[PDB]
């Protein structure tokens, strides 16, 4: 299934909701847009505007607070959108960076409708929409140079993990006595920027963490439980062609989805051993 | 040279139904896949089987392909009772493998006792000669008169005599005791485990037109065996109660066991949690499915498990049969009923 | 002188009836009369009783002077059987002089060989038939016993029962008595029984044939004959009585008679006393008898009457010596002759 | 029961019959005369005429034969009769004796109406009646001087040479004759002697018990029982009594049973003898 030329300018996310079957495309054109596929069709929906620069990410939320979608982009603001009565129209706005904001996700149903963004500006913000519309926000210092990425952690007490500029990826966990996210530990291990770092969703004992780097290697950081420390595994013990850019865990069966410089998808799961292999 | 921003990139994503979103190389197109996982398979045989209802091919694949003895057994419990269908299985299951006398010469009543018995019968006093032969150790005789009569009363004040000094010294006579008197409380709770087939046959025998009652005594005896090595038989009899519930019961507790057996087999602890998962859910499909029977937690709860995996392999269809059988009571059984829905429709 | 005739004379002549005639000393009329002869008297006891019906008078005359001992019981049962009347004394004369239930099942137990274990599978297989028959080709009696007795079936109801015969019946004499009981039968006790039990098996005849009468004098004659070829005289009396039998009775009392007439010949009587006192009282005590029986045949029986009644009509007395000749068959042309003598004689 | 005056002369024999009920009687006015008695009362029949003289005995046939008398008197003869329908006629006439007839008596009925005759001629006829109603008799000459008696035995309990009979004389002596087939006549058995005068009467005993027994009786006043125990065996001589008797003895007669003896003398007295223990004789009924 494909459908080329969703946009002119050059695309830097696309991703399907909830029930994987509503897409949605963000770009350099600092546009938006909602698709609906099905067999090998496709159906444009709408185009999202407001963005007053390139548009780097979107995150879709959960069902249960409605049909919302969330962006970011260089022009350091987030918009959250929705599509009440079959119309999307922007209901929000955060915006307490000063610099390109590369990375927005919703946590977890469980928390409610918030959203974990990171900066360019080094920082990363914690948003959710009070009572009344308003956001009264949590913002941290997390990063030198930059932060590119950051992913929430399943639900069990509340943890995410960022990946910025300064080489560097970073365990954050929530503190009552601080009204604030703390570090819980820092992950040294890639020799370049952290492009992006994702949380893998799996329920077991163990926890999977992936980071990808501008140094061409993915790195699986793994816990055996609260005792251990995050242990440090290469993808591969030879580097990759170009810059991995991306990672993506499956919803089940802890599976790996690479994306590369060299424009190019791989794919891994573990094995007994535990080193990953092309699944 | 690196770049802050705007490089080129697939950035991939997994969604639900396990769909994998990426950007084409022109870098303007996206493309939605459904990459083939080795190992990961959507069940067909389930499917197929659960629509045309014959297990045949699916019994005959988790047979030749069983793990360890006791996982052996079941399945190959499920494939006879495959061919020969229920009730003919209970069947094969629950069955199993001088007079004359002529007087002659001269006699006489000797003793007191003997003639004031005698004298009780020709004086037509039935009743009294019976009083006389249990107030003396001639329990033969006082019985023999009774074997005449026809006043109940009389012809059980012996019985209830013969027992009161002999179902004690006597397995036989302690079983006739229990026939005698319409029960098997006794026989159910104390007779030995290894004569199930019998104390089986004591309740489809007082008990023959009152089936709550039936089932209750063959559950009360299944729960028995099983709690005494007889595994397999307490199984046949809970087959024949329509307790799928004790069925799930044990199963559900030997699942642990089952599925680390399966870990030592190297497989991943993903390999080892699908395959199990996988086999508990066809064994207990099969099952139901020739029995007279959800309303277990743990059931329940794995019941969604097997959902998640299935959605994941793209078989919503397979998803959602199972999604049905759930109670529409149970919210995560509620919305996964919603998302499948959407996903698929 | 002597002369050869017409001498005066009372030229006598004995006639029947006891009447002796003679020419009167005038020598011109005739005197008929009926002489007086020492132990020779008209027995008018036995006619009175036999008119009257009442024996109490005849039996305790004949009670006064007995002669043996047997004879003695034997009036001294005519006694008795003169005040308490034929059925009161057979109602004295045949008369005779809850528990533990606690069981428990405890414990556990099991069927151990093949026998108790293939018992029980027939009794839960419903097929009570065979359990039956297991228990009996093996000797598990009291337990096919305690089986049959909870079913409703006959013909296996009762293989149980002669099985129990077959083997303790002749061990047991109470078990041959309810053999005979539940087979409805008497023969066995009236043939075998120990004559000392004999109460219980008269006893016994009358509760298996309260309505077969001819039956029940069948069986108690039987049983009669028993007792009296067994020295019990005095109850084989009883038994024929209530049987009813007089011939029975009649024989006992016909051949006890010959030595009877020979302790009375010792008792330094002549050969007519003897005869004579030995036939009257075999006459009498039959006559009172045979008054409380239920009943003439017997041949030796009428020889006897027909010389009663010869000693009778010596007596002069017509009118009882009428009374036995009509107790006779009018068929003996003997019988029928003497009716017309007497008759001719008395009318 | 008295019956006066039967007739004038003196009356010499008085027999009832069979039942004891008719009464005959013969006396020296030459008549026969039958009664009928009763209770206390009596009537005359009838007078039978025809005897020449003295009729000195009488005796009724069995009632088989119908109603028949026969007498015998001093005239020799003896005459039969028979009473049809309340009248009575002479229906025979024996007169083979050349003397006087001092006795007739009729058989035991089984040898049929047989009739014994005893005459002072010394001779002895058996007299039957053939069918056409004459008679062709036995005459045996069987005592000097005259015999005044002949009395049957009883009938042997029809080989006709078991009969026999016993006769009395007046030659003192008591003779047994039996009948024999080959001599067709009566023979003689056996001579008793015993008395010393004219034996008057003689009377055979019907006891049927094993010994049989005779009575002679006696002008010499005296009257000898005698007794037989066997068959052929010899007569037994026993005194009624050791002492004479005060006069003449003329008649004795047994009873039908009992065997009580009946004697009549010339003291015109009756005494009734029995035979006790001892096998002797004595009173049979308060001695006088």
């Amino acid at each position: 299934v494909v459908i080329a030329n969703a946009h002119n300018e050059l695309i830097h996310d696309a991703v399907l909701d909830y029930y994987g079957k509503r897409l949605a495309t963000c770009s350099s054109d600092k546009t938006i847009k909602i698709f609906e596929v099905e067999g090998e069709t496709h159906k444009l929906i709408d185009t999202l505007t407001g963005h007053e620069g390139p548009v780097w990410r979107v995150d879709w939320a959960h069902p249960k607070f409605g049909t919302i979608l969330a962006s970011c982009s260089y022009d350091g603001k987030v918009l959250i959108w929705k599509e009440e009565n079959g119309r999307w129209s922007q209901i929000a706005v955060h915006a307490v960076h000063s610099a390109s904001v590369n990375s927005v996700q919703w946590a977890p149903h469980e928390y409610g409708p918030l959203l974990l963004v990171a900066s360019s500006d080094g920082k990363v913000s914690v948003v959710e929409f009070k009572e009344n519309g308003t956001t009264s926000p949590i913002i941290i210092d997390a990063h030198a140079i930059g932060v590119n990425s950051a992913s929430w952690a399943p639900a069990t007490s509340r943890k995410f993990v960022t990946g910025g500029a300064d080489n560097l990826v970073k365990i954050w966990k929530y503190n009552s006595d601080a009204q604030t996210y703390v570090l819980e530990s820092t992950l040294e291990g890639h020799s370049d920027w952290v492009r992006d770092v994702a949380w893998s969703p799996t329920v077991l004992l163990r926890s999977y963490l992936a980071s990808v780097s501008q140094d061409r290697t993915c790195i699986i950081w793994t816990q055996d439980n609260e005792q251990g420390p995050w242990k440090k595994t290469l993808l591969k013990e030879e580097k990759f062609p170009d810059v991995l850019w991306r990672a993506s865990w499956s919803l089940s069966g802890n599976v790996l989805a690479l994306s590369g410089g060299d424009n190019k998808v791989t794919l891994w799961k573990e094995n007994l051993e535990g080193k990953w292999e092309p699944a | 040279a690196p770049t802050w921003y705007g490089e080129p990139s697939p950035a991939a994503h997994w969604a639900f139904g396990g769909k994998l979103v990426q950007i084409t190389p022109d870098g303007k197109g996206v493309s939605i896949t459904n990459p083939k996982i080795s190992g990961l398979e959507s069940n067909t045989t389930l499917s197929e089987a659960l629509k045309t209802k014959d297990f045949k091919p699916l019994i005959n694949q988790r047979l030749v392909k069983v793990i360890d003895d006791v996982n052996e057994e079941d399945w190959n419990l499920l494939e006879k009772l495959s061919m020969d269908g229920t009730e003919e299985f209970l069947k094969e299951a629950l069955a199993f493998d001088e007079t004359n006398f002529q007087p002659e010469g001269d006699f006489s009543l000797s003793g007191n006792i003997e003639q004031t018995i005698s004298k009780n019968l020709v004086s037509g006093n039935i009743k009294s000669a019976v009083k006389n032969s249990l107030e003396n150790d001639l329990l033969m005789e006082a019985m023999v008169i009774a074997l005449d009569s026809n006043n109940e009363r009389l012809k059980e004040s012996v019985k209830n005599a013969y027992f009161a000094k002999y179902g004690s010294k006597s397995s036989l006579s302690r079983i006739l005791y229990s026939i005698s008197k319409r029960e098997v409380d006794d026989l159910v709770e104390n007779l030995d485990v290894s004569q199930w087939k019998f104390i089986s046959k004591a309740i489809q025998n007082l008990y023959p037109n009152d089936i709550a009652q039936r089932n209750e005594m063959l559950i009360k005896l299944g729960d028995r065996l099983k709690e005494n090595g007889h595994r397999q038989d307490s199984l046949t009899l809970y087959l024949a109660a329509g307790s799928l519930d004790k069925v799930a019961s044990i199963w559900l507790s030997e699942f642990p066991d089952l599925e680390d057996k399966l870990k030592k087999d190297n497989k991943t602890i993903y390999e080892a949690h699908s395959e199990c998962l996988t086999e508990f859910i066809e064994r207990f499909t099969v099952f139901s499915n020739f029995i007279n029977g959800i309303n277990n937690e743990q059931l329940i709860a794995k019941f969604l498990e097997f959902i998640n995996l299935t959605t994941s392999t793209g078989n919503f269809e397979l998803a959602t049969e199972f999604l049905n059988s759930l109670p529409s009571d149970n919210e995560e059984v509620k919305t996964e009923k919603a998302r499948v829905l959407i996903a698929s429709g």
